[PDB]
């Protein structure tokens, strides 16, 4: 029995350098293989091709980087949707239908401020990177859309260095106020888009400053009877308001994006602002339950909108202030799984690592957790397992569990709850989960698992992963095989010898710079079958430290935080290698509290990993699903059954 | 809090057989993760052998695999390491170490471990 | 309050919720029906407005003031929708540059002057990817600092209390001391540190009373001394003269070789002192000599950005936003069509880039005034206007040639005009109640006239933008409108509507016979100065209705001539246009603008198109500016290299003479004279005005105006008007009252703003039958003694010559005015009376008798009779002629009684030349000796008094020093 495995990305990206891996097994001496991308209507036309040599010196594994040139694609509007991936050699010929996307670059629109007043000039530049996170000198078109949906300006600029500086957009003297949209796009080749937002608000001179200070940013069971609110008001700078009238109206809000709200006409009224500070207490129960919902269970994830108007008594001036929403919280904790694929491997202990966070998404320690579970076998015969209990580790927030299941189990319906000593049964956190068994026709299963689930996997170190299969035909497996993916491209591949005398074996992996944002590891072995060879696979998600290829560091001499106006100061910029640097100096007061908004600088780590075509923590229902969830299509003579019509990844 | 006491270490001929015992104080071991490590003088500490969960997983270093056998008597709350075919490379102080939590696999990393015995010397 | 929530909840589909809202707002001066009479949004809005107004007035009877406040808070919440606004200003960002860093790179700068926590962010890009650097914090902060609130302007003689505040951010309280820097001209009644204490983490007030004696900008420093350090804060007090600023203009075109008319090598701008001039103020005048007919717009905009050329006209209307892009367009139109980019000594391509960008930014300003259906509104949020949409289409259509416009938007705007507000006969009607112009004739005739103007105006707008969207529908509309213009123009009622119809028809078929007749009838109304004509211009009234010829220009004069000029340019009648260009060039202003908005845009277009139609000759002149009886000012060699020369202030008090040798070219020389006058009687007043301040419960100003129709003006009322109310020093207006008068459906005014201490309101029409009054509360910012009055000016927006200005009000007390001597006899002797007279400072000395008193703008004028002359230095004093004297009204030791005689001797004398007479005016200062002189009464001490008086009087006249 001789097998071949062709690994490619789930989708081909026009203009991208797509790396195609070939790993053959059972073949001796040396032989050659041709990898090719052809047109879906005609396999006569060749978008690109590469020759790879396979030998014992090569361990019968090689790699080839292919590129679908944009200029080869026709230039009528109706885009190409499928291509042919083809491998031809002396021994075999297999082809496959591949979808393509014209999304290939990334467009980050950086405006200096997110909020503007009339007559100001908006400074805007665009960072444009290709799929391989490289400068890519492509010309870019910016469009400006006003709050009424009118395209009011369009300007294109050539890109020289990967940073594209555009002329400043002058806000009119009396402009249209509201939320403006900027849309970035490429002029010729790709369909990639970028989008940013900025509000234009009219400046109004305030008589005084009004501040509202709640006891907490969330409302738990302890403050459901009393919620302290401190309302301050002061003139410009250090000066403070002597005497005033404070009027407070309260409302219930569904979400902060929608400006709709449900008032509570039982509001507090006529308190005294004395020497700058006033205080009130809000009885949540009384104010809601006559005018709205009966219970606090129906108040979970809704918000409490607060509006305050302060009318100073001496001069009669009026100023308004508002708190958009204080989220009602039913349980002080929220649960989420960490590094636990929702798939069962029959015969292998199934691990569950729960993680506890508070309303500010911070890891809470010392929290006891109770785990219950139901099991369903192939005969639909349910079995209720014995409950287990752990306590949350205070170094990472994790509460670990191990479950020993019968070999015949197929579905595991397990439910997790917190058991805090000071929480009522209603105020506890509860989450349910389901794990389905991996399906194999030879009763052959593979389970990989990465014991270092708390270290960041620092680049330069080594990844000691344990590959444990449980199956028959164990002592006829020759090797293990691996593919390492990051940012939607296969960066590594290889093979490790399987020891015929052990059950488990440690696989060592040097962690490289290609793996720095995120990585995915796919491990598989080939079980030989009389009728046909079978691929048994599993996958895991590797979270790796966010480290720059050319680390930038900016410093100010002098270094104290307090400076004087007009002070001559020096800025020191240092990079690992020669790099362009886009600088900005923004008044931090423009950000403050943000409602439904993300900082454009910290927006980059999340917008970059949309190119990871994988989802979840790993695993799959079968071999094809394991490959699919890692963002991979595969070609094999071992397995005939492939994923049909799976045009896009999850 | 966990206190840990190793015993059984001694002088042995190359080729000899020695059993190390790890006592846990203040915990019943349960399904927690526990391991053996070694440190030679002037060298960084290295994993030797481990057993995650209770008895269903068990991991050894490649240096010692096939020579050393790790076992647990749950009733006694003791860990045992049988050591056969010992060589001069096995001379080291041996430390029992344990983790907090129900981990199926043994971590090979000294940074993973929080409680440490005082150690026992093995001279081959 | 719930009783009002029910009303709003009662009427469905919104729209009318606001009508209920601003109906329930407090207005203690007008009934519900008077407020609803101004609503122009239909019957449904009127019925809600009336309901909510009556119920709110009923509830406010038995309630308390606290109860009222709770009701108005509830209303302002939930019923309106949110509104984007911000209470904090954020400064402009900086450090937005990009640098190539060879692994390490340092760059130095200076932190801006602000108390701000700056956040510096770096983003590195290289072949290895992207690197978001660590955000570094930089708090620019001052723990102890002084700030002073200095007013915009201060009138001379007022005692101002300058208020300020010291801020203390240290956690520990502290001692401090502020001291003021005594400058020479500023009298602070003390002529020189009193230590106060600020508590920790708070502030303390600072006050300093001063009294400016000299006009101008004075550097005054404020030293704040504290233990941590000592800071000096440099400030400037702008001291403004009394009375109104008034600006006159004189224009001359230099054609040394007489190519376009008579030779013009010399011109004399005489130095003339106005009548009611404020004492001790200099007559300012600036001299601007530019290179071409279009030279004024070119130099003004490219050097000092000159965004609005009509700075004297307020913003607020969409017309102002369009007028902001007018100069940039015409400059661009000249430079590109004539290919004159070489005027810049630097790179012409970067300058063409820069001007194109400024054109785009200006064009975006009006998008706000566009409604969802692509119509345009004069005021943001107000009703759509047929007039302004036509004007916006004209400006957009011209700009489209050089900066392409959204074709779909232009199409939708054109179709909105012709589909709704075009009548069956082809004429156009106005949607809004906006009346842009006041025309002559009776009520039927004014209706016919106003219909013709709007139809002609819309045709102009559509023609300028027709090629952008050549639709058969708007072409069919153009045929119908052109027919209306052709048939009804010939029975003309005014040269103004005749001119606009002629220019509108000139944009279409120029071969129609009736069109040629209209041009002939328009040419017949031309006025000429000279034979062969040096000037040619037009009066907006037809000759057969009013045969008098105006002596100075108005906005309507410049606008009629401009339409005729543009009509003539489209027919290429170059022999006819030369005297017209000469008149318009000299009617131009240093600022680049003309009188109002409409006359300006069409005159700029005329000058530019003329400059492009005839060859521009190269410029090489020797232009010399000198005084008649004083030294030579300077001279510049004007060439095509430099002709955008800097302006020059003419400081000396002599008559100016502008001369040039033999030259080639056509330069423009404009002089703008600024004086300050004490009276307004000799000014044409087109409005009855009255303004008063009252006390309420606060203080409230009630300023009322009404239009005064001429003999041939109808009673329909004025057109688009402006009410500019100057506020007195230290008086601040309540913006809530002003906001509430424009923001509602029952609005009294259409726009308001507060700019540079002026409350400027705009209006659709001021009635003729009755008064219309703005009412807004005012409060005192700081205390001011001897408060000088402020001005209240109202005028027609498109015709600023129809105006009326009226005054109103709400140590070192005597400021060089003078001290009257003690009555009867004293120890001051016959010989001490002679040494004071023979003093070289004292010019004149004689005895007079006062005949009449008059008090005009802080200045009492005395008409007196010259009885016996004892000395005469330079000016002459004829026997028994009328002589005028002036003293500050606010001086206690100077008081003259009507009918009594006085011996008066002074130091100055002022000779005013009105070029026809030599009138003399004599100032009253400290060194002006005045003494009571009874008429032959023999009292006890009077026999001796008259003894010594005639002793001095005999020796003075005998030439004895
Ligand atoms: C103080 O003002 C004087 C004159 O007004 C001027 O010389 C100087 O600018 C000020 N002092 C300082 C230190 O700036």
């Amino acid at each position: 029995e001789q097998t071949y495995v062709i690994s490619a990305p789930k989708i081909f990206r026009v203009g991208a350098s797509e790396n195609i891996v070939i790993q053959v097994y059972g073949y001796t001496e040396a032989f050659d293989a041709t990898i090719s991308i052809k047109s879906y209507p005609d396999k006569k036309f060749s978008y690109s091709s590469g020759h790879v040599h396979l030998s014992s010196e090569n361990k019968f594994q090689n790699s080839a980087i292919l590129t679908i040139q944009p200029k080869q694609l026709p230039g009528g509007q109706n885009p190409v949707s499928y291509v042919y991936l083809e491998v031809v050699s002396k021994h075999f010929s297999k082809s496959k239908r591949m979808p393509i996307t014209y999304d290939n670059g990334f467009l980050f629109i950086h405006t200096d401020k997110p909020v503007y007043t009339p007559d100001q000039s908006v400074k805007v530049r665009v960072y444009s990177l290709n799929d391989d996170l490289k400068p890519a000198k492509r010309e870019t078109v910016l469009t400006f859309i006003d709050p009424e949906g009118s395209e009011v300006d369009m300007v294109e600029e050539i890109d020289h260095i990967g940073i594209i500086s555009f002329p400043d957009f002058k806000i009119p003297s009396n402009p249209r106020y509201g939320m403006w949209t900027i849309k970035a796009k490429y002029k010729e080749d790709f369909s990639t888009t970028g989008t940013a937002y900025f509000e234009v608000k009219e400046y109004v001179l305030p008589h005084f400053s009004v501040s509202i200070e709640p006891e907490y940013n969330f409302i738990g069971y302890k403050n459901f009877k009393n919620f302290e609110i401190t309302i301050k008001a002061r003139y410009f700078y250090n000066k403070v308001v002597t005497e005033a009238d404070v009027y407070i109206t309260f409302g219930i809000r569904e979400d902060l994006k929608d400006d709709q709200k449900e008032m509570m006409q039982t509001a507090m009224q006529n308190t005294m602002l004395i020497n700058g500070i006033a205080q009130v207490t809000f009885d949540s129960e009384t104010a809601v339950k006559e005018l709205s919902y009966y219970s606090l269970e129906d108040l979970n994830n809704k918000y409490l909108y607060i509006a305050v108007t302060v009318i100073e008594s001496t001069g009669g001036f009026s100023e308004e202030a508002e708190i958009p929403g204080i989220k009602y919280v039913l349980s002080p904790y929220k649960l989420n799984l960490v590094a636990t694929p929702l798939f069962l491997k029959p015969g292998i202990p199934y691990p569950i690592k729960v993680q506890v966070k508070d309303s500010l998404d911070q890891l809470v320690g010392g929290v006891p957790v109770t785990l219950n579970a139901q099991t369903i076998d192939v005969n639909q015969e349910t079995s209720d397992l014995d409950p287990s209990k752990s306590v949350t580790r205070v170094d990472d927030g994790v509460a670990s569990f191990v479950l020993n299941l019968p070999s015949g189990v197929t579905v595991l319906e397990f439910n997790v709850k917190t058991d805090a000593p000071d929480l009522p049964e209603e105020n506890q956190a509860r989450e349910g989960y389901r794990a389905i068994a991996y399906s194999s026709l030879s009763q052959s299963y593979l389970y990989i698992d990465w014991t270092d689930n708390h270290k960041a996997l620092l680049v330069g170190e080594h990844l000691n992963i344990i590959v444990t299969p449980k199956s028959p035909y164990i002592d006829k497996i020759t090797h293990y095989n691996y593919l390492i993916l990051s940012k939607g491209k296969i960066i590594h591949f290889g093979t490790r010898e399987k020891f015929s005398d052990a059950s488990y074996q440690s696989i060592n992996i040097p962690v490289t710079q290609n793996m720095v944002p995120s990585s995915r590891l796919l491990v598989y072995y080939i079980v030989t079958g009389e009728q046909t060879a079978e691929l048994v696979s599993d996958s895991v998600w590797l979270n790796i430290e966010e480290k720059c290829g050319n680390q930038l560091q900016v410093h100010l001499s002098p270094d104290a935080d307090a400076y004087s106006p007009g002070q001559t100061v020096s800025l020191n910029m240092a990079t690992g290698m020669d790099s362009w640097v886009a600088l900005a100096a923004v008044d931090s007061a423009v950000y403050g509290v943000q409602r439904g908004a993300k900082k454009p600088l910290e927006r980059v780590f999340q917008f970059l990993e949309k190119s990871d075509l994988g989802c979840g923590a790993g695993g799959g229902l079968n071999n094809a699903n394991v490959f699919h969830l890692a963002g991979l299509t595969f070609l094999t003579n071992a397995n005939a059954d492939d994923s049909q019509e799976n045009d896009e990844p999850c | 809090e966990v206190q840990l006491v190793e015993s059984g270490g001694g002088l042995v001929q190359p080729g000899g057989s020695l059993r190390l015992s790890c006592a846990a104080s203040g915990r019943a071991f349960s399904d927690y993760a526990m391991a053996w490590f070694r440190q030679a003088p002037g060298q960084e500490r290295e994993f030797v052998a481990g057993i995650g969960w209770s008895g269903g997983d068990t991991l050894y270093a490649d240096s010692v695999r096939g020579r050393f056998t790790n076992s647990r008597d749950n009733s006694k709350n003791t860990l045992y390491l049988q050591m056969n075919s010992l060589r001069a490379e096995d001379t080291a102080v041996y430390y029992c170490a344990a983790r907090q939590g129900q981990y199926i696999y043994s971590s090979m990393r000294s940074d993973s471990y929080d409680y440490w015995g005082q150690g026992t010397l093995v001279t081959v | 309050q719930k009783k009002i929530e029910e009303i709003a909840a009662k009427y469905k589909h919104s729209v009318v919720k606001k009508c209920c809202y601003d109906g329930a707002c407090v207005n203690n001066d007008e009934t519900c029906e008077q407020r609803a009479a101004r609503i122009s949004l239909g019957p449904r809005c009127i019925k809600a407005f009336t309901e909510c107004c009556v119920v709110a007035s009923q509830l406010r009877a038995n309630i308390s003031h606290k109860d009222m406040q709770l009701g108005r808070l509830h209303m302002k919440t939930l019923l309106p929708v949110s509104k984007p606004e911000i209470r904090s200003y954020f400064p402009e960002s900086w450090l937005w540059e990009v640098h190539l860093v060879p692994r390490r790179k340092q760059l130095q700068f200076a932190l801006p002057d602000s108390l701000t926590t700056w956040e510096i962010q770096g983003v590195g890009i290289s072949n290895t990817g992207i690197c978001v650097a660590d955000t570094v914090k930089a708090k620019v902060f001052k723990d102890v600092f002084l700030e002073m609130n200095i007013p915009y302007s201060v009138v001379r003689g007022e005692q101002i209390q300058l208020k300020g505040t010291v801020y203390n951010y240290r956690t520990s309280g502290m001692q401090f001391c502020v001291k003021m820097s005594a400058v020479e001209g500023i009298c602070t009644s003390e002529s020189p540190c009193v230590r106060q204490k600020v508590e920790g983490s708070s502030s303390h007030l600072v006050t300093f009373t001063v009294l400016p004696l000299e006009i101008g900008l004075h550097n005054i420093n404020f030293s704040l001394e504290t233990w941590f350090g000592k800071e000096i804060l440099v400030k400037t007090l702008r001291v403004v003269p009394e009375g109104v600023k008034r600006e006159s203009y004189s224009g001359v075109t230099l054609d040394p070789r007489g190519i376009y008319g008579t030779i013009s090598r010399r011109k004399e701008f005489p130095y003339r002192i106005p009548l009611d001039l404020v004492p001790k103020t200099e007559i300012k005048r600036i001299l601007s000599v530019k290179g071409l007919l279009v030279g004024e717009i070119l130099s003004a905009v490219l050097s000092q950005e000159g965004i609005n050329i009509l700075t004297h006209l307020p913003k607020g209307s969409a017309e102002a936003e369009l007028m902001s892009v007018v100069p940039v367009f015409y400059v661009f139109h000249y430079l590109e069509t004539g290919n004159h980019w070489n005027i810049f000594h630097s790179d012409p391509l970067i300058e063409k880039q820069k001007l194109k960008k400024k054109l785009k930014e200006g064009m975006l300003s009006i998008m706000s005034y566009r409604n969802a259906d692509y119509s345009y509104s004069v005021w943001k949020g107000g009703s759509a206007s047929t007039w302004l949409t036509a004007f916006a289409l004209r400006v957009l259509g011209q700009v489209n040639k050089y900066v392409e416009q959204n074709q779909n938007s232009i199409c939708n705007s054109l179709l909105w005009l012709v589909e709704n507000y075009q009548l069956d006969n082809g004429s156009f009607k106005e949607n809004s109640q906006y009346q842009p112009i006041k025309l002559q004739g009776t009520l039927p005739v004014e209706a016919r006239e106003n219909s013709l103007y709007l139809t002609a105006f819309t045709v102009i707008g559509i023609r300028k933008a027709f090629d952008i969207c050549p639709l058969v529908k708007i072409d069919t509309a153009l045929i119908k409108a052109d027919n209306f213009l052709l048939e009804n123009t010939l029975p003309a009622q005014s040269t103004f509507t005749l001119a606009i119809s002629a220019y509108a028809l000139s944009l279409g078929d120029k071969t129609h016979p009736q069109f040629r007749s209209i041009v002939s009838a328009l040419k017949r109304e031309a006025l000429v100065k000279g034979n062969p004509p040096i000037y040619r211009f037009w009066k907006d009234n037809l000759q057969h209705k009013d045969s008098s010829v105006p002596n100075t220009g108005t906005a309507r004069m410049v606008e009629t001539t401009a339409y005729a000029l543009l009509t003539s340019l489209n027919l290429k009648d170059i022999n006819y246009v030369n005297p017209v260009i000469k008149w318009l060039s000299e009617e131009q202003r240093y600022g680049g603008g003309f009188y109002s908005t409409q006359d300006t845009i069409n005159a700029i277009e005329g000058l530019t198109e003329y400059s492009l139609l005839v060859k521009q000759l190269r410029l090489s002149m020797d232009i010399d500016v000198s005084y008649k009886h004083k030294g030579a000012l300077h001279n510049y060699k004007m060439t095509d290299k430099n002709f955008l020369g800097r302006p020059v202030e003419v400081l000396l008090n002599d008559d100016l003479i502008v001369s040039t040798g033999f030259g080639s070219g056509l330069a423009t020389v404009h002089v703008t004279t600024v004086v300050h006058k004490t009276s307004t009687s000799e000014e044409v007043c087109s409005f009855y005005l009255k303004i008063d301040t009252q006390d309420i419960e606060y203080k409230r100003i009630v300023a009322c105006a009404s239009y005064k129709p001429s003999r041939e003006e109808s009673s329909s009322g004025s057109s688009h008007a402006v009410m500019d109310i100057s506020l007195p020093t230290g008086i601040s207006a309540n913006e809530e009252d002003l906001k509430a008068l424009v923001e509602g459906v029952d609005q009294l005014f259409t726009d308001y703003q507060i700019k540079d201490g002026h409350v400027i309101l705009q209006l659709n029409s001021i009635p003729s039958s009755d008064f219309l009054c703005v009412r807004f509360r005012i409060f005192e910012l700081f205390e001011v003694g001897f408060l000088s009055p402020a001005t209240f000016t109202v005028y027609e927006y498109h015709r600023p010559d129809k105006q009326c200005t009226m005054f109103y009000s709400t140590k070192c007390v005597e400021a060089d005015c003078g001290q009257m001597q003690e009555e009867l006899d004293l120890t001051i002797s016959a010989e001490t009376r002679k040494q004071t007279a023979c003093k070289p400072e004292i010019a004149y000395a004689y005895k007079v008798s006062i005949t009449s008193i008059t008090v005009e703008n802080v200045f009492v004028k005395y008409k007196a009779t010259l009885l016996d002359i004892y000395k005469t230095g330079e000016a002459v004093a004829e026997k028994d002629s009328e002589i005028t004297f002036i003293k500050k009204v606010t001086c206690t030791n100077a008081e003259l009684v009507k009918g009594r005689q006085y011996l008066i001797m002074g130091k100055e004398a002022l000779q005013i030349k009105y070029n026809f007479s030599f009138r003399y005016i004599y100032p009253l200062d400290s060194l002006t000796w005045i003494e009571y002189w009874p008429r032959d009464t023999t009292c006890s001490s009077c026999q001796a008094f008259l003894a010594n008086l005639d002793e001095f009087a005999e020796d003075i006249f005998l030439n004895g020093c």
